[PDB]
RNA sequence: AACAGUGGUAGGAGAGCGUUCUAAGGGCUGUGAAGCCAGACCGGAAGGACUGGUGGAGCGCUUAGAAGUGAGAAUGCCGGUA
RNA sequence: UAUCCUUGGGAGUCAGACUGCGAGUGAUAAGAUCCGUAGUCGAAAGGGAAACAGCCCAGACCGCCAGCUAAGGUCCCAAAGU
RNA sequence: GACCGAUAGUGAACCAGUACCGUGAGGGAAAGGUGAAAAGCACCCCGGAAGGGGAGUGAAAGAGAUCCUGAAACCGUGUGCCUACAAGUAGUCAGAGCCCGUUAACGGGUGAUGGCGUGCCUUUUGUAGAAUGAACCGGCGAGUUACGAUCUCGUGCAAGGUU
């Protein structure tokens, strides 16, 4: 919890003191794995729906008498082996979403911010202020950042004018304070905070 | 997701249909009798795999009793007089092969017989 | 020529030529001996279960074989009962020089 | 732990039993319901009382 | 080395085999002649086919009239015309009108 | 290492194989992917590679998830052909 | 010798057959029916009895061109003693 | 869109509620794909044409009007081996001969001859059964979801847990 401040053209400065029961605690692997499973699930929206046999717009008479002739006893001409359609057990609209205790939540939240701890991929760049929307202005920054892969940035009050420039990048995407979550924060693997989201996340956990 | 009945079925069937060369015509090209007669192949196989052992068994005997019969002897007083002549491990295909080199044969048979009384 | 008990079953076996027998433990460049020795061939020293001393087989051992696939299927019929077993049988291929009697 | 390399809890996850597939795992024609009882038909059940 | 082929001619593939083996490895000069000597359904087609067949030597590769004779040819089947015959007792039955390829290649000897 | 065991219907339990999508990381592809066709290769199994020919643009692998997920039979249904 | 009890989850089974022995009914008839008891089939392939589910001997995790054997058999078909 | 990719998905991707059937109410189909560009075959020969063979275009003509790919049933043509004294769930395993030579390995094809050996499934106490079902090939085609309950397992907190 004692990881480097940096400047934005990439100059350091001391050390930032961080709260230890939000970013030291040993982060559990099953509540993270669930806590990942749980809005992965909860993103898909499942729309899908395939005709029942019962709605098919046909069927109706017998297609011929059940006795005295030579074809198979049979039903209306929607069926299921029939081939004009009716499927069974088909995909059906429904939600694919629960939920979880916030004990787990804030527990599985406080132990990937302090895995990213432990691998050191969190840089701190407090006073993130930029005067204009230009892109290739932060693409600079963070090429004197040294960062190559993907990244996630935080900023909360600065977002108004951030948020149009960084969108740009598919892979790159900013976020409030309020709204981290677990799959941005793993995926992105390289968390861009800043110390006024830092008390303020810290305050909120 | 809807899985479609893809390749599987066609490497599946084609997999049977190639081990199944050299049937008799329809068996041979179509999968309702020729899957029908590898399962019919297999037990046939693992049967006369056990089977193997007792027939070669008893072509060895019946070479091995010719070859006692031609030196006056009975093979089971021929078996008899080597036991007793001693722990014989030499046993039915290398005394097969012994007919072949019968003169080694003969040379057992004696040595039996003088033995046996 | 003589012959050897090996693994449970004698072979025949003469000067010079090879034979596929059962895989022993010796390693496969390595050469081996059998000592259970009977019917020494040729002038044919041959005594009942025989202690002929001096007559171990020496046999040099290069391969450790895996024989060809047997596909074991069964199958009782009118039952729905299957039961498919793929097996290869382990092997040495052995060369043979200085029969002993 | 990044998502390529994802483990869950050992002991919480269970495949599911896919009835009527096959005779290798069992459950093959009668679906292991048995034979010709009111019970192995569909909607078959009797009142739980 | 010529091939002319016949691509869906109406006739049953049966029918032109019966008097389309019999010309099968025999040299061209006679072989036309005993197939328009033969009175067949088949013999006209095949008669014309094979003419255009030989006849692939004018504005072709050279070969010549003599020592020229059948390397391989046979008959194949083209698409079947269903049709509907009806039949006693409104029971409709059907039948089918086949068609056929019938494939010639000659070569010199 | 030693010992013992290893027929099997209904059934019950445990291990797995394969298919289509979906994310994560990795890469394969006109210097020919998918698919097809043929081989005397590999695993205990479901199956999986390798090399040719066709083919002329898409697809594996790793780990996890979700299934319209596995056909030989139902006088099954449709198409084609005896 | 090691299998017994309690609780909980999940079943299928309620058409059995034959051969012994002990009974019924029957005509001390039935490959009859219905009981008790034992085995086998059921759900058990291999050897014997010509072929054969229930008779006799004996249990198949695979492989071996190994030996010994149970019922039964050893003139030949057809292995072993004219 | 962790929905379908032309037997799917609307009955209807295509002149579909059409063709067709019914007196009428009504029922109700099948049928997508050349090429990037038609640059879609000038010209020659056979022929009445169709259709072919050439020449030409293209990256491809095996790409030429169901025209991407073209599996199987089915049907043909050459052949390596075998077959006219032999009855055979058509195999398997021994096995001589002959032919060939491979994802090189105690190889491949064919097999004169010998031993053993009555298909698959369902239902049955019991099926080779003269009980049932299947002409064949290909495709489709049967235990899912919702809401609750219960049990196990695994997680977070724990006399509290929880929206």
């Amino acid at each position: 919890p004692k990881v480097a401040l940096y400047n934005q053209n990439g100059s350091t400065a001391g050390d930032i003191e961080l709260n230890a029961s939000v970013f030291g605690i040993e982060p559990n692997e099953s509540v993270v794995f669930d806590a990942i499973l749980m809005q992965r699930a909860s993103l898909r929206q499942g729309t899908h729906k395939v005709k029942n046999r019962s709605e098919v717009r046909g069927g109706g008479r017998k297609p011929w008498r059940q006795k005295g002739t030579g074809r198979a006893r049979q039903g209306s001409i929607r069926s299921p082996q029939w081939r004009g359609g009716g499927v069974v057990f088909g995909p059906t609209p429904r939600s694919y979403s629960y939920k979880l205790p916030k004990k787990v939540r804030r527990l599985a939240i406080k132990s990937v911010l302090s895995s990213k701890v432990i691998d050191n991929n969190i840089i701190v760049l407090e006073d993130l202020t930029l005067d204009t929307a230009k892109t290739k202005e932060m693409a600079a920054i963070l090429k004197g950042l040294s960062v190559e892969k993907k990244a996630l940035i935080v900023t909360a009050d600065a977002n108004e004018a951030v948020a149009l420039s960084a969108r740009n990048i598919p892979g790159v995407t900013v976020v409030e304070a309020n709204g981290i979550n677990v799959l941005d924060v793993v995926n992105h693997e390289k968390l861009l905070i800043t110390k006024a989201a830092v008390e303020k996340v810290e305050e909120v956990l | 997701p809807r899985v479609k009945g893809g390749t599987v079925t066609r490497k599946r069937r084609k997999k049977v249909l190639k081990l199944a060369k050299g049937y008799f015509g329809s068996k041979h090209t179509l999968y309702k009798v020729a899957n029908q007669q590898v399962m019919k192949s297999g037990n046939y196989a693992f049967r006369d795999r056990r089977q193997k052992k007792r027939d070669f068994r008893k072509l060895w005997i019946t070479r091995i009793n010719a070859a006692a019969r031609m030196n006056g002897l009975s093979y089971s007083r021929l078996m008899h007089g080597l036991k007793l002549s001693g722990i014989e491990v030499n046993r039915k295909m290398l005394a097969d092969l012994a007919v072949n080199d019968l003169t080694a044969f003969n040379q057992l048979a004696d040595a039996a017989k003088a033995q046996l009384n | 020529y003589a012959i050897i008990k090996t693994g449970g079953k004698q072979i025949k076996v003469e000067e010079g030529q090879t034979v596929y027998i059962e895989k022993l433990a010796a390693e496969a460049g390595e050469t081996v001996t059998f000592e259970d020795v009977l019917f020494v061939g040729g002038d044919n020293v041959k005594v009942g279960n025989p202690t002929v001393e001096g007559a171990t087989v020496t046999a040099k051992v290069e391969k450790q074989g895996r024989a060809k696939k047997i596909t074991v299927f069964r199958y009782k019929p009118k039952k729905n009962v299957h039961k498919k077993q793929g097996h290869r049988q382990p092997y040495t291929k052995v060369t043979i020089e200085k029969i002993n009697a | 732990m990044k998502l390529h390399e994802l483990k869950p809890s050992e002991g919480s996850r269970k495949t599911r039993n896919r009835v009527g597939r096959g005779i290798g795992s069992g459950n093959g024609k009668t679906a292991g319901k048995g034979h010709k009882g009111q019970n192995a038909r569909s909607g078959g059940g009797v009142r739980p009382g | 080395q010529a091939k002319a082929v016949a691509r869906t001619v109406r006739i049953a593939p049966r029918k032109a085999r019966l008097v389309m083996d019999l010309i099968r490895g025999k040299q061209v000069g006679e072989a036309v002649s005993i197939l328009n000597l033969t009175p067949r359904a088949a013999s006209p087609i095949i008669e014309k086919v094979l003419k255009s067949a030989i006849a692939n030597a004018e504005h072709n590769y050279e070969m010549d009239a003599n020592n020229l004779v059948i390397s391989q040819a046979f008959v194949d089947e083209g698409p079947t015309l269903k049709r509907f015959r009806p039949r006693a007792m409104g029971r409709a039955s059907q039948i089918n009108k086949r068609t056929s390829h019938i494939t010639i290649v000659v070569s010199e000897k």
